[PDB]
């Protein structure tokens, strides 16, 4: 690894600083200080200490076995990896065959490649517990106003205001939030949760002690306040969360495998000769039935159909699913009684796609079980059947016993035809009482309970655009004869953005009487296809609404509107409507609505103006969020839930980018409005915006958040100055490449020819350090204050 | 249209790589030390020095080859190895193309011809070498030799 | 007894039936309170106060409309709570001044869970009190009928919630790239969602989209957008599911693929629309 | 070896830095590259800089050289300078093997650099329609009066084809006429990107 220095230049001398270039450049220095790419694959930039040993450079860098198993390697897949201590050097490079390690000091990489094989399976897009950041010790509030005028004909003086408050902590990993609201007509206060919240990740759970709410899979989602422990799917992997069974298969060779739906491929991989079994398809839901396709090395191909079909009730094989909840009940309703209840559901999975499920709920005066199947049959589709027992009383202190059999019934037939979302099927005896029913009153609708509930939801496709939904749902009740109905159609089409949408509504209710009927019609035209291609336009992105309604008893109501953003940066948006009513009531008149939204970085702000026949009113709101740390109090958007932390000391109004005018606040702090939970989020500025004096290290960055957490976002930046020095020894000029470093700051720089050296982020006076052999030169240079203004700066300098 | 995505980004039509087959030399002092003349060199340092271009672009049509390098002093059309204690005296690199035509070693831009090249298929071009001296003894030993090829894009 | 209203209807002595409309919140969210102050709009007076003292209560109250359907809550009526729609006989309130005097009953209604759209109509009844009066004079009772309609139409806030960075572009890096595009959606009240993206196509199964550069377009390329590591068609609704405060992540990734023959080089852009579709 | 993203680099005026990818295919092999910037009239002139003017490559990843803008506008604004971008890349050798008496070539690529003035009249994509033909006794005189830098080729004036070359704005180039060629003359131009534009056809001014 010798190159000959005749190459780079005619000159006898020419330069030796190649020679830090020739070989491996090993790094003295133990503590490297270079991110770790395993595999070709980033994962995380620490220091690493190097010890002495037998390696590419001379010196192994030392990893942990706990932060090796980590990263993807297999304890088991190596011998020898679990003798080792824990704070023990991990050899690879002679435990881990044909494992190579290298290091770079210029780019700071830590190049290490293993074999596949010491690498377990794992699913698509799993991300390590380690990556995950629990957050930061931080409040947070959030406040929302908005306030009414409305006029009328008589007694018009009216003036209403609401303010929503939202406060909360994050001291470690415990997240505390609270709500509160105030109502003003023309002062009384509200209170509405107090609850805190903890993730258990060696359990893969959750903790939740105040109010709350249970799900509303098995039993009926009811409101509480207590302790909840229940497991989510978030914290599952990507590929892994929903239903998709599992695949097996026999190889001949390593051949290679196909599954694809919908006449697209949904995943392909290669596998080893032998019984392989896959179960990281994504979650497709009802898309249709899955086509696995492996051709051999010789050739050979098998082609086989497996069905695909998921009731909600459903989960994946080798999986479960808990959720307990105990404390006290909180109805919402001053009248109804608060006793104690506890309740347990759990769902398992079976092999050959099968699901078995069960709920108990314990009170006072109330206890109920129930256990469900839930069966993939396949090609027919896919149902769950469970059944429910339940011995409750009446607030009259009357036991009643009761039974109830829910039956669920999903398919797929997009294979030239419609597929089905849901067949619901409720069934209850005449003395079956939910816990709503059970504590109306201590010493009313329980006259009637439900006895027959019918879903239907009906998805079918016409050509390639046009969609038709249907959702009907029937409703009995024992002794009386009234029947619950509420039947939708929808007919959704698009000719190229034209969109068109024609909906029917029926509706009857049980104590009501006479059915109520709503056909509507809605157009929506873009004004962008209609105009040519115009940066200075100032129309584009507006689009008119077009929308009929019909009672069928006589009333015509019409609704024609324009909207679009008026803005440099879509900050704004503006939504002006006229209507017109008659018939019907009798009341008649032009309907209008202009309103207008601008989103800030610091806050929400809109206005609204309603003008009708007889009645006027005018919304006027603004919301925003803060957000206290150690460093400082940044304000920005309503913090939605996750958030991340833009921290950036020195671009003053730096813009994130691909986000509608989040920008950096006075500080050159600020804070993300929505961040996905559990998932890779990468925040990036626009360089562009970027002050012209501030240079950043990296305008990239990549965090992963906690759900309810805040974690910083560090982008470092540098206000220096950019320099083109023409440096001379001897009144000769420096050899080619010699290596220059500033020592006020961590800048450094190679020579570029006839002694130029290119230095950015330098003051306007220090000095630097110039080498290529066995510190040549010590230069100094000094400029004018008025130099900063200029853009690029040139001058020269010798050495002693 | 809640929401529209601009998809955008240009697409750069690849030049041609190329990877230059290093010519090793075997003559041992055998044909020049026989010789012993030096008047037209020994043609020792004869070999067909091959360099591939693939996998070209979709746009590439011509390209102009040049050479440079250290000039002998005795010899002008010719290039003077590497000057060391087992350099050999009185030898020298010459090139030539297919049709054994020496071409002139650092010469200027305007004065090489272009050269024509097949688009989006491998190709290989074969230049001959040879020996050359104009008055100095051998001195046999070892022989380095420094030069490089120009490839001017269009 | 004679009880009138700020209108030209009045109860005359005997009982009868009287209709009032009164003008309710027109902006109401979800966890919101709703009054309906019923005591500015009826007043009573006795009619021989002198001698004959009136007792004058709510016998019961029936709910009509969207106030039946949409909403529930309590009565107050000198105090006491009661429930609303009514189903119990409220407390006797003595009248016996000659000057009428305010009814002192009123409305505290919250809307059920599944509020949304217009709650009740205007011009549409809201509700109808069935008030007993009595007296100690003799065993004459009298029964008023008071149907409180609503003149001014309220619709409880359904909840409208947009797409994070609206108008967003995005690069490729160089011919073999790919690169996700970053786009969450939220929405404050938890519901079924769904996206399909539109835009112009290229070859008959509305895969790659077509590129309409200006500045020399590289033909033989286009656009394509991937979900999870599939090609999704352009018209096609792609089940997001259940989304709440949290916002959740597209996960659309955009990259190349291949239309034509022979690829040339300069410059591609594609537009595309993404249209949410509800239920 | 070495590949060259794109072998044409463009500059326009007010901008700060470009990019060029470079590309390794040899795996097996070691190569270093050195980047400089070279006036048209051949002299090393510093207007322009590489910021990692010197680097070595090993197995085959690509790499991203940056070019700042050192010129202080200090350059014409009616015309787009021209400039030469060599990119030179040097090999490895066995240590034991550089014993043994071989000789080894280098690689060097020239690029053509165009330093384009902010505002320019004519449009970039219909510079190519001016053009201007002179028919001289024994040889050919075009000139382009449009203020833009074109690459002609294809040059086939009837069954003869003239031999490529390249015109300055505000300027003639001549070049050798067949006394056989044809009446019309056929020329095909480069684009900036380097696409190969339709063959068009001029007259005489």
């Amino acid at each position: 690894l010798y190159f000959n220095p005749r190459f780079l230049a005619d000159d006898p001398q020419a330069v030796a600083d190649l020679s830090r270039f020739e070989n491996g450049q090993e790094l003295p220095p133990g503590t490297y200080r270079v991110d770790i790419y395993l595999n070709n694959g980033y994962m995380a930039t620490r220091d690493v200490t190097f010890n002495t040993g037998d390696s590419e450079q001379g010196i192994v860098p030392c990893l942990t076995r706990a932060q090796l198993a980590s990263m993807g390697l297999n304890t088991a897949s190596v011998a020898g990896m679990n003798l080792l201590a824990d704070d023990a050097c991990v050899p690879l490079t002679t435990m881990v065959q044909d494992a190579t390690a290298h290091l770079d000091v210029g780019q700071q990489r830590l190049n290490l490649t293993i074999p596949q094989a010491f690498m377990s399976n794992r699913a698509r897009g799993y991300i390590p517990p380690e990556l995950w950041d629990p957050g930061i010790n931080a409040g947070l509030l959030n406040y929302n106003f908005s306030g009414n005028s409305v006029q009328n004909r008589i007694g018009g003086n009216s003036h209403y205001a609401y303010l929503n408050l939202q406060s909360g902590l994050n001291i470690g990993a415990w997240r505390l939030r609270d709500n509160t609201t105030w109502s003003y007509n023309s002062n009384k206060w509200q209170h509405i949760n107090t609850w805190l919240e903890r993730d258990i990740i060696p359990l893969r759970s959750r903790l939740t002690l105040g109010d709350g709410y249970t799900q509303g899979d098995i039993f009926d989602g009811i409101n509480f306040r207590g302790a909840q422990l229940a497991s989510d799917d978030n914290m599952l992997p990507d590929s892994q969360r929903g239903f998709a069974p599992v695949i097996h298969g026999i190889a001949r060779g390593t051949a290679q495998v196909t599954i694809k739906q919908n006449g697209y491929d949904i995943y392909n991989s290669t596998v080893p000769p032998g019984p392989f079994t896959i179960n990281d398809i994504y979650a497709a839901g009802n898309s249709g039935d899955l086509q696995v396709t492996i051709k051999e090395a010789d050739g050979s191909t098998q082609i086989f159909t497996v069905p695909y079909s998921s009731v909600p009730l459903l989960q994946r094989e080798g999986h479960t699913r808990y959720s307990i909840t105990a404390g006290e009940y909180r109805s919402g309703n001053a009248q109804q009684e608060k006793p104690r209840f506890f309740q347990s559901t759990l769902l398992h999975g079976l092999p050959a796609g099968w699901t078995i499920y069960g709920g108990t709920q314990l009170a006072d005066r109330y206890r109920a079980f129930n256990f469900g199947i839930g069966k993939n049959m396949g090609a027919l589709g896919a149902l769950s059947v469970d059944m429910t027992q339940a011995n409750s009383t009446l607030p009259d202190d009357s036991q009643h016993d009761g039974q109830s059999v829910r039956f669920l019934y999903n398919k797929s037939l997009n294979e030239s035809g419609t597929n089905i979302q849901l067949v619901g099927y409720r069934y209850s005896t005449s003395g079956y009482f939910n816990f709503a029913d059970t504590t109306y009153s201590r010493m009313y609708n329980l006259a009637y309970n439900k006895r027959g509930k019918l879903q239907l939801t009906v998805t079918q496709q016409l050509g390639r655009t046009s969609t038709l939904y249907l959702s009907g749902s029937h409703q009995t009740y024992w002794g009386t004869s009234n029947v619950d109905e509420q039947f939708q159609a929808g007919l959704n089409t698009a000719f190229e953005d034209i969109n068109w949408t024609l909906s029917y509504s029926l509706t009857k209710n049980a104590w009501q009487k006479g059915r109520d009927q709503m056909l509507a019609l809605n157009v929506n035209i873009p004004f962008s296809h209609w105009l040519r291609s115009d940066s200075k336009s100032q129309w584009r992105h507006a689009s008119a609404s077009y929308s009929m309604s019909h009672d069928l008893n006589g009333r015509m109501t019409n609704l024609a509107g324009v909207y679009g953003t008026l803005l440099e940066d879509n900050n704004l948006s503006y939504s002006v409507q006229t209507g017109y009513a008659g018939g019907g009531d009798g009341n008649s008149g032009s309907t209008g609505y202009a309103t207008l939204n601008y989103r800030g970085g610091y806050g929400n702000a809109n206005i609204g103006y309603s003008h009708s026949d007889d009645i006027k009113q005018l919304y006027y709101g603004v919301s925003g969020g803060v957000l206290a740390h150690a460093n400082g109090v940044t304000l920005g958007q309503p913090l939605n839930d996750t958030v991340v932390l833009v921290k950036a000391p020195g671009a003053k109004d730096a813009k994130v980018e691909n986000q509608t005018g989040v920008r950096t606040d006075w500080r050159g702090y600020a804070v993300l409005p929505y961040a996905t939970e559990y998932r890779e989020n990468r925040v990036a500025l626009d360089t562009n915006t970027l002050a012209d004096n501030v240079d950043l290290d990296n305008a990239v960055a990549n965090v992963v958040p906690t759900r309810g957490a805040i974690v910083r976002a560090e982008f470092k930046a540098r206000v220096g100055i950019k320099l083109l020095m023409t440096l001379t020894h001897n009144n000769k000029p420096l050899p080619f490449g010699a290596m220059v470093t500033s020592e006020s700051s961590q800048s450094s720089g190679i020579v570029a020819d006839n002694g130029q050296v290119y230095l950015s982020g330098m003051p306007l006076a220090g000095k630097v350090q110039v080498k290529w052999g066995e510190a040549h030169c010590v230069a100094n240079y000094q400029l004018p204050p008025e130099s900063q203004q200029q853009l690029l700066t040139q001058l020269s300098a010798e050495c002693r | 249209a809640d929401s529209t995505i601009t998809i955008r980004g240009y697409v750069r039509d690849n030049g041609c790589s190329v990877a230059a087959e290093s010519t090793n030399f075997t003559v041992d002092l055998m044909e020049n030390a026989a010789k012993q003349f030096n008047n037209i060199g020994a043609t020792t340092p004869v070999v067909p020095f091959r360099i591939l271009l693939s996998p070209c672009g979709n746009a590439v049509s011509a390209v102009k080859v040049g050479f440079t390098g250290v000039a002998d002093s005795h010899n002008a059309n010719l290039l003077a190895l590497e000057n060391t204690v087992s350099a050999a005296s009185g030898l020298g690199i010459q090139l030539l193309n297919e049709q054994q035509n020496q071409i002139p070693l650092n010469a200027p831009s305007s004065a090489l011809s272009w050269t024509t090249l097949t688009p989006g298929k491998p190709n290989t071009l074969n230049f001959y070498a040879r020996l050359m001296a104009t008055q100095v003894p051998v001195t046999a030993g070892h022989i380095n030799a420094t030069a490089t090829f120009t490839l001017e894009y269009q | 007894f004679a009880c009138k209203t700020a209108n030209g209807t009045a109860i005359p002595i005997g009982g009868g039936s009287a209709n009032v409309y009164v003008n309710l919140a027109p902006v109401v969210n979800v966890g919101q309170n709703l009054v309906v102050d019923l005591s500015t709009q009826i007043f009573c007076h006795n009619d021989y106060p002198e001698t004959i003292t009136d007792y004058v209560t709510l016998q019961r109250g029936s709910a009509y409309g969207g106030v039946l359907s949409n909403f529930s809550g309590t009565v107050k009526y000198s105090g006491s709570s009661y429930p609303f729609p009514t189903t119990s006989e409220t407390p006797r309130v003595v009248y016996n001044s000659r000057t009428d005097k305010p009814w002192p009953v009123a409305l505290y209604l919250t809307p059920v869970s599944s509020a949304g759209g217009v709650a009740i109509k205007a011009g549409s009844l809201i509700a109808v009190l069935i008030l007993r009066q009595t007296n100690n004079y003799n065993s004459d009772d009298f029964q008023f009928v008071w149907n409180i309609y609503a003149n001014n139409d309220v619709v409880v806030p359904t909840g409208g919630c947009d797409v994070s960075a609206r108008d967003v572009t995005v690069t490729l890096p160089d011919y073999p790239g790919s690169v996700p595009i970053p786009l969450t959606v939220y929405c404050a009240k938890s519901q079924n969602l769904g996206y399909y993206l539109s835009g112009t196509t290229a070859d008959a199964g509305n895969s790659i989209f077509t590129n309409t550069a200006s500045f020399s377009p590289a033909q033989g390329v286009g656009v394509q957008l991937t979900r999870n590591g599939t090609i999704i068609p352009a018209n096609n609704t792609v089940s997001l599911g259940a989304v709440g405060t949290s916002a959740v992540s597209l996960g659309l990734t955009a990259n190349y693929a291949r239309t034509g023959g022979q690829v040339t080089a300069g410059n591609v852009q594609s537009i595309i629309g993404v249209t949410f579709v509800y239920q | 070896g070495v590949a060259l993203g794109a072998t044409r680099v463009i500059y326009p005026a007010g901008q700060k830095q470009v990019q060029l990818a470079v590309t390794n295919n040899d795996e097996n092999s070691t190569y270093l590259i050195q980047s400089w910037v070279e006036n048209a009239d051949g002299v090393k002139d510093g207007r322009f800089i590489v910021t990692p003017p010197l680097f070595a490559m090993k197995g085959k990843k690509e790499n991203t050289l940056r070019i700042l803008d050192a010129t202080n506008n200090q350059l014409p604004q009616d015309r787009e300078s021209l400039f030469w971008m060599n990119v030179k890349a040097i090999p490895s050798m066995d240590k034991s093997k550089l014993t043994e008496n071989t000789l080894q070539l280098a690689i060097i690529s020239r690029i053509k650099l165009y330093y384009r003035p902010a505002k320019l009249a004519l449009p970039p994509d219909q510079a190519a329609e001016k053009l201007r033909f002179r028919r001289s006794a024994n040889s050919l005189t075009l000139i382009n009066p449009t203020p833009y830098y074109l690459t002609v080729t294809e040059l086939n004036a009837g069954t003869r084809v003239l031999e490529n070359a390249l015109v300055p704005p505000m300027g003639e180039s001549t070049v050798k006429l067949p006394s056989d060629a044809g009446s019309n003359i056929t020329y095909r131009t480069i684009n900036d990107y380097g696409a190969l534009t339709p063959k068009m056809t001029g007259v005489m001014e």
